[PDB]
């Protein structure tokens, strides 16, 4: 099917009409998304099948057709852009300065932008257009607004 | 059954809308991949 690099919507016909359950990145022949989007199930691209290759529930990531390819990291200083792909809406770049999730195992960048659940898997990019992580796994803060981690995998 | 549809190129946009704050939060990550606030 379509193997061109880019951002894709992840759709299902199981529920009412066609529903967007998430988003992902196609890079170097590999489709990258969040685990909670597909639950590790197979995907279709036209007549072609995409089979999971690697996944991890704790990282909340999954790759299809090959190993995780995205290795760029947030530099800890600069603004980034969320390339939000909301359900039924055009892809839109939103520029933001990431905050920080501080954990017992280290710090990770976080983006304070709220979008519908079906936007999970939308890529976060640096000024060179490199994907530094995916949007969609995070937390609800005191106010009630959403803060996503900048979730990146490891390129082995 | 799930299927994918192209939605765009991955490129940085000059003059994109700039929004969002930068909170510093103490968080915990559980074995199920769920983040929670530590206070
Ligand atoms: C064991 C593990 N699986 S994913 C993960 N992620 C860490 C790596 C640095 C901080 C983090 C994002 C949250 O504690 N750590």
């Amino acid at each position: 099917g379509e193997t061109t690099d880019g951002v894709y919507r992840v759709m299902t016909r199981r529920l009412l009409g066609s529903t967007q359950v998430g988003v992902g990145v196609m890079q170097e022949g590999v489709f990258h998304t969040m685990w909670h989007v597909t639950k590790g199930a197979a995907l279709r691209s036209g007549e072609g099948r995409l089979d999971p290759y690697w996944g991890d529930v704790k990282q909340d990531l999954v790759s299809y057709c090959g190993p995780w390819k995205l290795d760029a990291a947030w530099d800890g200083l600069s603004e980034v852009q969320l390339l939000a792909v909301p359900p039924g809406e055009r892809a839109k770049n939103i520029q933001t300065l990431p905050g920080i999730f501080k954990t017992k195992d280290g710090d990770i960048g976080a983006v304070a932008l709220d979008y519908p659940a079906g936007t999970s898997g939308s890529p976060i990019l640096d000024k060179c257009g490199r994907v530094i992580g995916l949007y969609g796994n995070g937390v609800v803060i005191k106010n009630g607004s959403y803060v996503s981690a900048i979730t990146q995998g490891k390129r082995e | 059954d799930m299927y994918i549809e192209r939605a765009g190129d991955i490129t940085w946009e000059k003059d994109a809308e700039v929004t969002g704050n930068s909170p510093r939060l103490d968080v915990a990550l559980d074995e199920s991949g769920d983040f929670s606030l530590v206070e």
